């Protein structure tokens, strides 16, 4: 009568290290207490008033940030349910870029209230198809509550405009001056063609002058040094090869057999005279400007300081590409001289100090080209990264507007009305699917509630206005953060705009991830390992 | 994982199916050792203490006490067996063999997704009946001399060796004739127990004295 | 200072005296006693824990006492004695060591008693010759010629066994393959089932689909997806070597100076890899294996010619198919011959069991080696029905060998003791005790069935002993399932003479080694 | 708080928040600020900081002591990094910079 | 004990303790895989050591995930291993069978019954329960609609009901697509490609094939209309010489004609290649796309490019039978004689990219023998679990194709088999009834199961199907909805006939063999 | 399967340093030839001699 004994079966059977969940109290009401307790950690830097987080992550590496996804990728999230989650925001934030402190947040509100409804008496599969008929009225209602459209991608002021709310989320004091450098760099990339790609998109960090010196560069900008006399060039005409500048070696082995003096005394002569010819041929076609990918020979440094062209050297291929890409030009495989349809051209390439580092600037005077660059100043490492994680933010919503041009008011108006309209068509639905239904309704108003918590306002008083202006049929008005009272404003006329496709994909992924978080009964949970990760990780 | 072990980390616990499993895997267990006790071609069990001493016995009361066993279910089995032989002095192995077969027969249903409380509705159901069964069968006798014979005879033969339960058999029923007093409950505490150790075990008798 | 100083090293123990023959006799008894329920039609498995972490749920008592892991040395020498009595006949495992284990129990009494163990081996010598001799003479000859008889006789060697279900097409499939197997080349004689019949186990499926092929069956796969998978008659082409440019022994270094030598020495390659693929196509083949590797030009070069590819078949699965198909392995193709063109596979067929490609090179026309393919419900099932097929190979091959028979459940035991006690009713010396104890120690076996079989040992044992006094009783035995007394010629139940000779002889000369033995030493170095 | 079987977060994770984080942040950033306070103006001195080698900097900059301190304080560390990008940008004022933030925060 | 007093680190369980010990195993695996059964049974989230998240209702997936370390589990695990292996379903039944076999058994030998005699009725019952399934068993042919309410019937249990819906189309044309008329179906034609960027059900099946790379030069086209087809195994890229070559010059120029003329023998192919090209199509609209199983390096590359033909390059073998199958042309280990012949076709090729990967898409293919089935989800673990539920219902619709009959699910022809075998039983001579009456009450596991995870009471419900199924006669199983009585064969819930064999067969063999077992031993130390 | 589990019931029950020895051999067979040992170590001194 000392000692309770495992249970004989599987209980006795599992391993010693390993741990063993089942039924409603043991793993259902915890995975939702993990994903709440996630939530809770990540709602605070929700909104324009959100608050940034110094998150040091297992390497000593510092970071300062509101962005959610950040934030769940430097924490060292252990509990398999809140990894589901942070899967779920990460998906978002790879899909759109960004929603993914709404996919949280929503999350762990559906999961509250799944609790709340498996402890009063529903079952797991009504609350799952509770949750999943009102997600697809909330999709199908979602198309009605657009309120304008972009309407022009093509003029800096409109798309500067359009992308204020999406960056005045994060560095919300001054966020006019860099939605204006966005649409800059993001209106000198996208052409005729209706593609735009990301990646065109290029940031350059240097310490020294505060944000607000900050300009965009249409062109490429290298923190590097020439490695000739050349400094800087006023018509470049740019030639890029693969290869290294030097004279090109056999693959197999190579070996320089002598068997008389005559070879011997003349082979450095002719090696030279040889490198010499080569380097005229390249420069007797204009090019002033020698871009190679891989290093230099002294002999090839020095020809090309004897005929004045400019050489630089990039270690990385993808800058190669890029280059390419900005002046037009082929990457030569042999050293060669370029033909007249594959050299590169520049309005100007120089050597220039900006702060303290050297930089070799690629620079176009048209207001257009492939790849525009965004030079980032600020007296900080972190503020220039946070400032980098806003650039990316506003350039993935640029994206999203080019995606679809539709555009859904911000400020919570938009969940304050499918809370509403989702309510009102769960009483119509008779059966036990009606609670889950009113509760995925309910769900919504975290958004309002935290955007309210974090501007320092009482968040039932603003939800309640929000009510009664909404069923007076004002479907825009959203929460006034510009206020010390409760108060709320119309978004439309405020230009607070959310993108259509961020908030489709955002109650969708968060839906998704709240009901398979939902759907897990049973937990068996190996032993942890002390393994050095897999080598798939690298 | 169970709340319990929320508030107290070093706690053991065992929930519904478990809990059950445990207390019927210790009923079995028990009900297994003490099969064989049962009868008087039951085998002599053989039980060697800590300090050395040996003990050979058939009793299932003796056999509880003396198996080396740290199991809860068990020291309810065996406190109810204690009481079984306090007061009446018989049946401590039925007892164990009865209790480990009700459990078993129970887990036959209740492994099919029947509700214990049902079961034992049941088993109240069946003992009332059981006991009035018992009660129509019982042959009131008057108790002679034979009758006793038979009775201790039929203990006896079962606790020990043919030869030694027949000379047993007399010497109890003569010392409690002897004792008796019409319509007066037996003392047992006026029967001294007396043990020598230089003759064989058929040379113990009964003295119409005191030793 | 001062180090201790002995003549013999440290930890060198030594006993010595009737402690070391007690020792020695009650360790053969314990290995007997751990496999002795393990005889007979009705014993039950025994799971063994491989130290690998497999499992080998086993009723042969060979598998068994491999298994197993002990440090007393005679121990060990009953170990060994049961895996030579497994290699030699391929049956009577469990059998031997249990006689090995009453006869040393039976000396001990003897021992006990001031008795040299000198005399007790004499005596257990003079028994041998005796009991060889009986079991000769209670012998009948079989006509191998007469299928039933033989299946029956495989029949009898597998009732004991997990497979005694299908104890049918067990007895068929290992009949077949043994003498399919059945080869004589140069006046000499050949059953060799372990090089040339082959159990390979696929888990799934059901054991009644298993079966004896007549040919080959490979996991592998075609080279290049063009080629064909089902070939109706081919002809067979076998090499041992490859088909690539490979580098010479000798050190070898080029030396390049113009420029068109290095693309040459390229076309060189090529041309070389050509000349091999033609060299091959020159005896117009329709299938080509080989043990090493095949470059993918030499698999264009043969595909062009419509020729099936087999890149890196084992050296023992090459031998099987060159025995199947005919063929004859060859290493340089140039010297190819029409003779060495296996023909007589009557298909090949590359069809997917499961999620896996095997080749079937079935349909042969007088094979000389097979393969016996097994399904099952798992890997285990099939080990252990393997082994079982082991078991019936074995035994059919040692009748194909000697054709004599002896009866079985018990019936030769109590016979040779019968005989035995009769011969030494003339004898006068001291040698006639541990003569007749070996007699009666032999009554193990009928004993051992009797107990398996759950019956009354004492009355049936005494009925057999008294019905083996008659005369013309020497083929009653006991029926291992009812236990009652039953005539062989009726049950059936016969064995191979030469299994019951090897098991009386390694029992005997067992006991003799085991009484050889006094004064232990241990625990010194090599 | 409650064991929670199961931790959101690995074990050992510290987290701090609220007034109290801040507060302690404003310190932090005095600390620093008074490691360089003395070595401003024409009566300034200098500082002697001893690395684990055994070589010795005396310096009365301000970026070099800064970089000199071992600081792993996560808000007291951007005094630091401001003071190394006034050095770079202007390259006079690294102590300036400091003083003022630090005033600023007090 | 006598092993252990050979070796005294032995473990040794014998007679009725190892006897309580397998039983014990296999019904604690009964337990953990009882939960699994059926369309409405739970979800399990496994963790590893690792912290690799896989959600799963596999029988074989948990078993293998399940952390155990007995040896009955590890028998089990091999049997149900072999099952899924072959026929791709029941592993969970298995399990659940041999587990109720075990313990009807166990509750006839704790009355004192030999194991023999039970062993002996299970065999009885298993040729009386096959020949039964026989003479159930319903030859049809396999039409479409057939086709997918076995693909249903599987992936409801395995997946969401949405999700197992679009499966289900999904695996039934990819198996009409490459199946082939009285011709084994070759299930390594059926590719299975994940891509983590969109919603579940936008998994789909694309009629051609979809590599998981795409061209290494940027100058290469992305999107070709019509597009030739050039499936090769050639290396394209510089090889060195076997034997040790080296090169030896006297100057810089020799050094330099040696370089140019080191790449003749890749010029040459390359020449060749772009050749057949030019002949093929001397217009720009029709494209030329190469896949080579080998590398190309860089100047071949950029020389193909130069002529317009997209080159992609570490092609996977099997992905040569398969273009080979699906657009049409021939798979050439050397371009010493290439003709047009030899070229497949395609009516559409284009490469997407996601994230750092990308994917090249050969579509609109004439009739493609081999397809591919896109597995599209947000998360791995999804991936994963869609994965497997596309593996059961392929085998499935397989094993259906194969042999044409069909047996209906629901738990009727268990139902069925347990009243003939308690019909048969007089007939079985001896003590083996006992064993035939426990093979009759451990194959009325799967509907007590169904019933009691569909939430309603296993006696209530079993009797009531056995009561409608006497009275009337018909193949009636589990309404998992409302418990009900209901005729499997015309709702639609079928299974494999097949599959029921290989159960039968495993199931009765395993438990046969473990109930014989007397000993456990570990003595191999 | 690495490992012999204890079987349930009474073998699982017994306390650490208990010893259960039960059946023919695992019992009766053991005390005879215990006896039997003692028996011949008290042997050698029987008699006058
Ligand atoms: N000026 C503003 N006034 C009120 N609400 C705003 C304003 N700007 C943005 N928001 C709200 O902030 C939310 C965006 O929060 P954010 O921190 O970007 O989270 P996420 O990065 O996950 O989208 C939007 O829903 C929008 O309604
Ligand atoms: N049906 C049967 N009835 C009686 N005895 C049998 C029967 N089948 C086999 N035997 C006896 O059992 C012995 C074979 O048992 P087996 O387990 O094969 O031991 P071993 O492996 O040593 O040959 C034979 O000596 C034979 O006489
Ligand atoms: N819609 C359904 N209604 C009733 N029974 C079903 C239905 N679908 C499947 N079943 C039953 O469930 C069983 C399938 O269980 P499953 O989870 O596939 O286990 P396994 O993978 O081991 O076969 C089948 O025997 C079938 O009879
Ligand atoms: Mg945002
Ligand atoms: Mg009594
Ligand atoms: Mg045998
Ligand atoms: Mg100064
Ligand atoms: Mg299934």
């Amino acid at each position: 009568a000392l000692h309770v004994p495992k249970a004989p079966g599987f209980a006795q059977m599992l391993k010693e290290g390993a741990k063993h969940f089942s039924g409603l109290e043991e793993a259902v009401y915890r995975n939702i207490q993990a994903c709440k307790e996630l939530a809770q950690t990540t709602r605070t830097a929700y909104g324009p008033n959100g608050m940034n987080k110094m998150v040091i992550n297992h390497l000593e590496k510092l970071f300062v940030t509101n962005d959610a996804a950040t934030i769940l990728r430097e924490l060292e999230v252990q509990h398999p349910a809140a990894k589901m989650i942070v899967m779920a925001s990460h998906m978002q934030e790879q899909e759109v870029g960004d929603g993914t402190n709404f996919v949280l947040v929503f999350a762990g509100a559906l999961l509250e209230l799944a609790e709340e409804l498996l402890r009063i008496g529903l079952s797991v599969s009504e609350v799952i198809e509770g949750y999943e008929i009102a997600c697809r009225k909330a999709h199908e209602i979602l198309p009605n509550l657009v309120c304008c459209s972009a309407k022009n991608l093509r003029d800096i002021d409109e798309v500067s405009s359009l992308l204020r709310t999406s960056i005045m989320s994060k560095q919300y004091g001054n966020e006019v001056f860099l939605a204006k450098l966005i649409a800059q760099a993001c209106v000198s990339i996208f052409p005729d063609s209706g593609h735009f790609n990301v990646d065109n998109i290029r940031v350059c960090k240097i310490l020294g002058s505060g944000i607000s010196s900050s300009s965009v560069l249409h062109g490429m900008v290298f923190k590097k040094e020439t490695e000739g006399d050349v400094t800087s060039v006023k018509d470049a005409k740019i030639a890029v090869y693969s290869c290294p500048f030097d004279g090109m070696i056999t693959e197999t082995k190579g070996t320089v057999l002598i068997k008389t003096a005559e070879e011997l005394m003349n082979f450095s002569k002719g090696e030279e005279n040889l490198m010499d010819a080569q380097v005229k041929a390249i420069a007797d076609t204009g090019a002033n400007v020698v871009v190679t990918g891989g290093k230099v020979a002294d002999m090839a440094l020095h020809y090309a300081n004897k005929y004045n062209i400019m050489l630089v050297r990039l270690n990385s291929k993808w800058d190669l590409r890029r280059l390419c890409k900005t002046v037009g030009a082929t990457a030569l495989p042999r050293l060669t001289p370029p033909v007249l349809e594959e050299m590169g051209h520049c309005d100007s390439v120089y050597l220039s100090e900006v702060g303290d580092t050297q930089v070799v600037v690629f620079k176009h005077e048209k207001e257009d080209g492939a790849i525009s660059t965004i030079v980032l100043r600020g007296s900080t490492d972190n503020l220039m990264d946070d400032i980098e994680r806003a650039v990316d933010d506003g350039v993935n919503t640029f994206k999203v507007l080019t995606r679809d041009k539709r555009l859904v008011p911000g400020g919570g108006a938009t969940e304050i009305e499918l809370a509403k309209q989702i309510t009102s068509y769960g009483e119509t639905c008779p059966g036990l699917e009606q609670y889950a239904i009113k509760k995925f309704a309910e769900a919504f108003e975290a958004i309002p509630r935290a955007l309210a918590e974090n501007s320092g306002v009482k968040a039932n008083e603003v939800i309640s206005k929000l009510y009664a202006v909404h069923q007076e049929g004002n479907k825009n008005v959203g929460l006034d953060i510009e206020a010390e009272v409760p108060a709320v404003k119309d978004m439309l006329e405020a230009g607070i705009l959310d993108t259509y496709l961020g908030k489709y994909w955002a109650i969708k992924l968060a839906t998704n991830a709240a009901v398979t978080v939902l759907r897990v009964d049973q937990i068996i949970m190996a032993k942890p390992a002390g393994g050095p990760k897999p080598p798939s990780g690298k | 994982m169970a709340a319990v072990k929320t508030l107290n980390p070093k706690a053991e616990v065992a929930r519904a199916q478990a809990a059950l499993a445990v207390n019927i895997s210790a009923a079995r267990g028990l009900q297994d050792v003490l099969r064989t006790n049962l009868g008087p071609k039951g085998t002599m069990k053989m039980l060697v203490s800590g300090a050395g001493d040996i003990k050979l016995t058939k009793d299932g009361n003796v056999l509880l006490h003396e198996m080396q066993i740290q199991h809860p279910t068990a020291s309810l089995i065996a406190k109810v067996a204690t009481a079984q032989d306090d007061i009446t002095g018989d049946g401590t192995t039925s007892n164990v063999l009865i209790i480990g077969e009700l459990l078993k027969q129970a887990d036959l249903y209740i492994s099919e997704g029947l509700h214990p409380r049902i079961i034992t509705e049941g088993f109240e159901a069946a003992k009332e009946k059981a006991l009035q069964f018992l009660e129509e069968v019982k042959v009131s006798r008057e108790m002679d001399r034979e009758t006793l014979i038979d009775v201790a005879r039929t203990s006896l033969r079962t606790k020990v060796h043919a030869e030694l339960a027949d000379v047993l058999t007399e010497a109890v029923v003569d010392s409690i004739l002897a004792i008796k007093k019409q319509d007066e409950p037996i003392d047992l505490f006026m029967i001294e127990i007396m043990e020598m150790k230089h003759k064989s075990e058929t040379d113990t008798s009964l003295i119409r004295g005191l030793v | 200072g001062h180090r201790p100083v002995l003549v013999l090293s440290q930890n060198t123990k030594r006993e010595s005296g009737r402690k070391v023959q007690s020792g020695n006799i009650n360790a053969a008894k314990t290995i007997a006693d751990i496999i002795r329920t393990c005889l007979g039609p009705k014993s039950m498995m025994k799971m063994l824990l491989d130290p690998m972490g497999g499992i080998v749920m086993t009723n042969d008592g060979n598998a068994i006492l491999r298994e197993i892991q002990v440090q007393h040395p005679a121990a060990k020498s009953m170990i060994e004695i049961s895996r030579t009595q497994d290699e030699e006949v391929g049956d009577g495992t469990t059998s031997v060591i249990i006689l090995a284990g009453e006869m040393l129990s039976v000396a001990e009494h003897f021992l006990e008693q001031q008795m040299h163990p000198t005399v007790v081996i004499s005596a257990y010598r003079k028994a041998l010759d005796d009991m060889i001799s009986t079991l000769k003479k209670i012998s009948i000859p079989v006509d191998i010629s007469d299928s039933d008889m033989m299946l029956n006789i495989i029949n009898s060697s597998i009732t004991t066994k997990a497979i005694s279900r299908w104890s049918s097409l067990a007895c068929n499939i290992a009949l077949d393959a043994v003498k399919m197997v059945q080869f004589e080349e140069n006046g000499r004689k050949e059953i060799d089932i372990k090089k040339y019949a082959r159990v390979e186990k696929i888990p799934g499926g059901i054991i009644e689909d298993s079966c004896v092929l007549r040919g080959v069956m490979i996991n592998k796969d075609v080279t290049h997806p063009r080629m064909r998978r089902y070939i109706k008659n081919p002809r067979i082409v076998l090499l041992d070597s490859s088909l690539e440019y490979k580098k010479g022994e000798s050190q070898t270094d080029i030396e390049i100076t113009r420029e068109e030598d290095f693309t040459r020495i390229l076309q060189m390659e090529e041309e070389y890899i050509q000349q091999l693929c033609e060299d091959i196509i020159q005896l117009k083949p329709d299938v080509v294996i080989t043990e090493k590797g095949i470059s993918d030009l030499a698999q264009h070069y043969l595909m062009r010619a419509n020729i099936t590819a087999i890149r890196r078949v084992r050296k023992t699965d090459n031998n099987r198919i060159a025995r199947a198909c005919g063929a004859r392995i060859v290493s340089r193709p140039e010297e190819l011959r029409e003779d060495d063109v296996g023909t007589g596979a009557g298909l090949l067929e590359i069809k997917k069991i499961g999620d896996e490609y095997f080749t079937f090179i079935t349909d042969c026309k007088d094979p000389k080696a097979c393969t016996i393919l097994l399904r099952g419900a798992s890997k285990e099932i099939l080990s252990e029905v393997e082994r079982n097929l082991q078991d019936a190979m074995q035994v059919c091959r040692n009748v194909l060998l000697d054709p004599q028979l002896v009866p079985g459940g018990g019936a030769s035991e109590m016979a040779v003791a019968h005989a035995l006690t009769e011969k030494s009713k003339a004898m006068t010396g001291v040698e006639q005790w541990p003569y007749r104890a070996v007699a009666q120690a032999l009554e193990v076996i009928p004993r051992t069935l009797i107990q398996n079989c759950g019956a009354s040992t004492i009355r049936l044992l005494t009925s057999l002993r008294a019905k083996h006094t008659q005369e013309n009783c020497e083929t009653w035995g006991v029926n291992g399932e009812t236990g009652t007394l039953v005539d062989m010629k009726e049950l059936g139940i016969w064995e191979p003479l030469a299994v019951k000779l090897q098991t009386y002889k390694t029992a005997v000369e067992t006991a003799v080694l085991l009484l050889r033995i006094d004064d232990i030493v241990s625990g010194h170095k090599k | 708080m409650m064991p929670t079987p199961v931790i959101l977060l690995k074990e050992g994770t510290d987290s701090s928040q609220g007034i109290p984080q801040l507060v302690s942040n404003i310190s932090a950033c005095q600390v620093i600020a008074e490691a360089v306070r003395t070595t401003l103006g024409p009566r300034g001195m200098d500082k002697l900081i001893v690395d684990g080698r055994g070589k010795a900097t005396i310096s009365n900059d301000g970026a070099t002591i800064l970089k000199l301190l071992d600081v792993v304080h996560p808000a007291a560390k951007t005094l630091v990094d401001i003071a190394k990008s006034q050095d770079a940008e202007v390259g006079d004022g690294t102590t300036s910079v400091t003083l003022l933030a630090a005033e600023f925060l007090k | 004990a006598a092993v252990k007093t050979l070796n005294p680190k032995a473990e040794v369980a014998r007679a009725q303790a190892a006897l309580a010990v397998n039983i014990s195993a296999a019904r604690g695996l009964q337990d953990v895989l009882r939960t699994n059964l059926g369309p409405k049974g739970t979800m399990k989230m496994l963790v590893s050591g690792a912290g690799d998240i896989k959600l799963t209702k596999d029988g074989n997936v948990l078993l293998h995930e399940m952390q155990i370390q007995h040896p009955t589990a590890s028998l089990i695990a091999k049997v149900a291993t072999a099952q899924d292996d072959i026929t791709g379903d029941g592993t969970t039944s298995n399990v659940l069978i041999i587990g109720e076999l075990l313990k009807q058994a166990d509750l006839y030998i704790s009355e004192g019954l030999h194991p023999r005699i039970i062993t002996e009725g299970f065999e009885a019952a298993k040729e009386k329960a096959l020949q039964f399934l026989e003479e159930v068993k319903v030859s049809r042919e396999m039409d479409r609609e057939t086709l997918i309410d076995v693909a249903r019937t599987s992936l409801r249990t395995k997946v969401h009901a949405e999700l197992a819906d679009v499966l289900t189309e999904a695996v039934v044309d990819s198996i009409l697509a490459i199946k082939k008329q009285d011709e084994p179906i070759d299930l390594f034609m059926i590719e299975i490609m994940e891509m983590k960027h969109k919603s579940e059900t936008d998994t789909s099946l694309i009629r051609g094939l979809v590599l998981d790379h795409g061209a290494r030069h940027p100058d290469m086209k992305k999107r070709v209309e019509d597009a030739y087809i050039l499936t090769c195994n050639v290396s394209l890229e510089y090889e060195k010489t076997e034997v040790n070559s080296g090169f030896f010059y006297k100057s810089a120029e020799e050094r330099e004609k040696l370089v140019k003329a080191e790449r003749k023998f890749i010029e040459d192919r390359v020449k060749k290649i772009i050749e057949l090209k030019r002949k093929v199509c001397g217009d720009s609209d029709k494209g030329f796309v190469v896949i080579n199983q080998k590398g190309i390096d860089p100047f071949s590359l950029d020389a193909l490019s130069k002529e317009g033909i997209v080159a992609l390059r570490r092609a996977k073998r099997r992905n040569m039978e398969r273009l080979t199958l699906a657009c049409g042309g021939v798979a050439l280990n050397s371009f010493d004689d290439l003709s047009p012949d030899c070229l497949g076709h395609a009516g559409l090729v284009y490469e997407y990219t996601l994230g750092e990967e990308k994917f090249t898409f050969i579509e609109k293919c004439n009739n493609p023998r081999s397809v591919t089935l896109l597995i599209k989800g947000p998360n791995k673990h999804t991936l994963t679990q869609i994965k497997d539920a596309v593996r059961d219902g392929l085998r499935a619709v397989k094993n259906a194709i194969d042999d044409g009959c069909v047996v209906p699910g629901a738990g009727a022809v268990e139902v069925a088999m347990a009243e003939a075998l308690i019909k048969h039983k007089p007939s079985v001579k001896g003590r083996a009834q006992l064993g035939v009456q426990a093979f009759a009450d451990a194959l009325l596991i799967i509907p007590k199961v169904l019933a009691q995870n569909s939430g309603f009471d296993l006696q209530e419900t079993l009797v009531k199907i056995q009561a409608e199924h006497s009275e009337s006669g018909q193949l009636v199983g589990v309404d998992l909805n409302t418990g009900e009585p209901m005729v499997a064969a015309e709702v639609g819930v079928w299974d494999n006939y097949c599959v029921k064999k290989q159960l039968l067969h495993s199931c009765t063999v395993i438990a046969t063999n473990i109930l014989l077992v007397d000993e456990i031993m570990r003595a191999g130390m």
